[PDB]
RNA sequence: AGCCAGAACCAGCCCUACUGCAUUAUCCUGUCGGGGGUCAAAAUCCGGCGGGCAACGAAGUGCAAGAGGGUCUUGGUGAAAUGAGCGGAGUAUUUGAGCUGGCACGGGCACGCACUCUUCUCCGUGAUGCUCCAUGUUGGCGA
RNA sequence: UUAGGGAUAUGUGGCGUCAAAACUUAUGGGCUCAUUCUCGAUACGUAAAGGGUGUUGGUGGCCACCGGCCCCGAAAAUGGAUGACGCUUAAGGCCAAUUAGUGAAUGCCCAUUAUUCCUUUGGUAAGGGCGGAAACGGAGAAAGUGUAGCCCUUCCGAUGUA
RNA sequence: AUCGAAUCGCCACCUACAAGACUGGAGCUUGCUCCCUCGAAGGCGCCAAGUAUAUUCAUGAUCACAAGACA
């Protein structure tokens, strides 16, 4: 509750743990992921694709880069990720995080073929987003 | 839409005095767009007819008439008009809508198209639904066939405003610009 | 004519409460110029 | 053939808040104006339309003016123009795009698949016949060219 | 911490959210008679008397009280944060709405004057600081 | 009706292009066709009698009279002016709306004006501090018309020829 | 050869033609009825050459001209 807690939040419902989200800039701009938490103080979201599907690794990214669409995957995975986990010291992936990869994504799989309809939210994963001539994006519900 | 006037009826007298301890009482029927101008020309009236100003009245009563449910009648309006040249005319015309309100409504915009003639320059005196049998224009009583039909034709039909474009395609539906 | 607030005009945007949505969003214009200059990540990312 | 504005004409909504939705024509007050209803609907009691604003349709279910609503109600259940009118294509293609409006990134995105999986075996259905008979411009070309190869090379 | 970006939070300001009471009668509804018209009967219309709330968006009648978005339109990151908003303590307090027992109001009281539903309450930080300036987070650029 | 600058909202005037605004609004009603200056269309500001079955309505008895738009009546000196182009299911003329018989106060655009915020300057200006508390983040602290203004806080005015 | 640059849908199914007082075809009751193409969509394209447990993506580290490119 008091604002200098680490658990203090102000993030709006719609991105919550699970949820699909649409990359709207960076270098994987486009491609669709899976929320996982939000890290503490009020930090960003940190999202996996899970890289097979799509290729996105886990990776942080603020909630304004972020659509956070109405389609969700319950996820159950162990979800130990901390803040150190991004911090670096003062092709080439590390030995630990490079398990802490496999383990998630392994999880991640899971939980989506448990789904029902697994077939088609592996196909939306993989689906890639764009802006066509004559779209209206104003109009449309997420 | 709805008609722009309001059925207002004002009801009001003079204030007492040691001449006049018990003053008449006054009801007025009117059609204004609003209560403040409904009460202007109560006064008028008033003033023109019992030698009575405002400024020594009291106004009893201010309310809006409610209209009856909505169903298609012939209305009677006995209006008159001034105007420099020809001097004060009297009207009595046919007109067919759903209410009193709209009906007057019909009848002022109808005397500012065929003779200019403005709010402030006339008065209504009656207004009522006549039955189907006293209708004498025909072009009124044309709509009491009972096997009425008719086509429509040369139609100006706009598209949602959400989907008009500029540019589309000559035989399709495809949007080339907006 | 004021210089400080300038007009665009978006496809498929027709209406005010279309318009509506768009308040607060970023935009950008792009052009070149004649010669090469500094940009974000001049160093690392050369290819920029 | 035009279909006439009279009494008991099914009609339908072309703009503002009730757009997209029939009513009954039951009295016509002049040449711009009706009044218009439909018991089996939500918002459509009884009230005034502008002859600009409708779309007369094919059915007329039989009735004099200014009908009670008893007599009206029971008149379109026999007519059964409701039903037939839900048969159209100008119907569904009323409720698809409701449909369209109201949908999810997930919705469109099923949708896309299974527009993409008609156009494929569409394409593999074609290539198939025009092996039989050449229709496309390759293989016309091919054929006009297959009796000059024969000769010499 | 120099320069240039992005996001978060606090104070202020500016927008959009969330709203009830009165009034309906020239009205609503059922019969009877008339009048109307049709191929027959219904309606528009008028007069008798029986009831009444047109009450899901019924009036477009009068008066209304009910946190989400900006701040490259401001200042800051707690160097005295005065907060219904930050803290301590409990669970009750008292605002209305229904329903209750002298004078007023009209020719009975629609409920003026005096003595069950519905909501959060009480307490706190002076300047031995007269004035000014010095305090976040994440990248880009600068070795 | 005017100090130097932001934001919000308005006045007169507008919303087919020139030219910001109905990307040519409405789920409002009438009326009007004009062939060598010519239908008409922002006040102040630069044509009359009399005629017309052209078309639309009104009064009284198929008639006589009174209206609305339009047409004759209407003839000068360089080529030329609703500001130009153009407009006729108007972009004209009269009336009326605000997203429309749905169910509740403000469609939109533009000022050296209004509200509000920042800074300057001047007042018939209004308050406060100025015996160095002590110790040892930084410095300063003047009894003062006027300064690089002794230092803070507050309110109101600001154009101008001779 | 200078040259790095702004632009970000493709098609040998649109890329033929007329009408809007009227328009798929029949009737005769000429404004209704009946038939069926049902009279309100150019085709594709948007990440497995196609709807199916196939498959490399990271360190380009949280926005920055898309560090890509003419399907
Ligand atoms: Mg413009
Ligand atoms: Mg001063
Ligand atoms: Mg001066
Ligand atoms: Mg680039
Ligand atoms: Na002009």
């Amino acid at each position: 509750v008091s604002r200098k807690s680490p658990e203090y939040t102000t993030l709006r419902k719609s991105c919550a743990p699970g949820a699909i989200a649409i990359i709207l800039a960076g270098r994987f701009r486009g491609r669709r992921a899976v929320i996982l938490k939000q890290l503490p103080h009020n930090g960003p979201l940190v999202v996996s694709g899970p890289m097979k599907y799509n290729g996105v690794p886990i990776r942080r990214i603020d909630s304004r880069y972020v659509i956070a669409t109405s389609t969700t995957v319950d996820i159950s995975s162990v979800d130990t990720a901390p803040i150190t986990a991004e911090v670096f010291q003062r092709t080439l992936v590390s030995d630990a995080r490079a398990q802490l990869q496999k383990k998630i994504d392994a999880a991640l799989i899971a939980a989506i073929k448990k789904d029902a309809q697994g077939k088609e939210k592996a196909g939306y994963l993989r689906s890639v987003f764009t802006v066509k001539p004559g779209d209206a994006p104003h109009r449309w519900n997420w | 839409v709805k008609p722009h006037l309001r059925h207002y009826q004002v009801v009001g007298r003079e204030s007492p005095s040691e001449k006049n301890p018990e003053p008449t009482v006054y009801k007025f029927e009117v059609f204004a767009p609003n209560f403040v101008v409904a009460k202007s020309r109560f006064w008028r009236m008033m003033r023109v007819k019992n030698k009575v100003k405002a400024t020594h009245g009291d106004v009893l009563s201010c309310k809006v008439v409610k209209d009856a449910k909505l169903v298609a009648r012939n209305y009677l309006v006995d209006i008159a008009y001034y105007s420099q040249r020809c001097g004060y005319t009297r009207m009595v015309k046919e007109f067919r809508d759903v209410s009193k309100t709209g009906a007057v409504s019909q009848a002022y915009h109808d005397l500012a198209s065929r003779h200019r003639a403005r709010y402030h320059n006339i008065e209504v005196l009656n207004v009522k639904s006549i039955p189907d049998h006293e209708v004498k224009h025909l072009s009124i009583a044309q709509y009491h066939a009972p096997n009425l039909s008719f086509p429509l034709l040369q139609r100006r039909t706009k598209a949602t405003r959400k989907d008009r474009a500029i540019f589309v395609k000559k035989n399709t539906k495809r949007a080339v610009v907006a | 004519q004021t210089k400080q607030t300038a007009l665009v005009r978006v496809e498929n945007v027709n209406t005010r409460e279309d318009a509506t949505w768009y308040v607060g969003k970023r935009v950008c214009y792009v052009y070149h110029g004649k010669k090469v200059k500094r940009c974000v990540r001049w160093s690392k990312a050369p290819a920029r | 053939k035009s279909h006439y504005i009279c009494a008991g004409r099914l009609v339908r909504i072309l703009r503002g808040p009730r757009q997209d939705r029939v009513g009954v024509i039951v009295d016509i007050v002049d040449a711009n104006r009706v009044l218009v209803e439909n018991p089996e609907d939500a918002k459509m009691w009884r009230h005034v339309q502008n002859l600009k604003n409708v779309e007369p349709l094919k059915y007329c279910v039989s009735v004099s003016r200014n009908c009670s609503a008893k007599a009206l109600k029971d008149a379109l259940a026999s007519s059964k123009a409701l039903e037939k009118y839900a048969k159209t294509r100008t119907a569904a293609r009323v409720e698809a795009k409701k449909a369209c409006a109201v949908s999810t990134d997930f919705e469109r995105y099923q949708l896309r698949v299974a527009r993409r999986s008609r156009a494929h075996w569409a394409r593999k259905v074609f290539d198939e016949k025009d092996a039989k008979t050449p229709v496309s411009w390759h293989k016309v070309a091919l054929k006009k060219m297959l009796k000059k190869a024969a000769k010499m090379d």
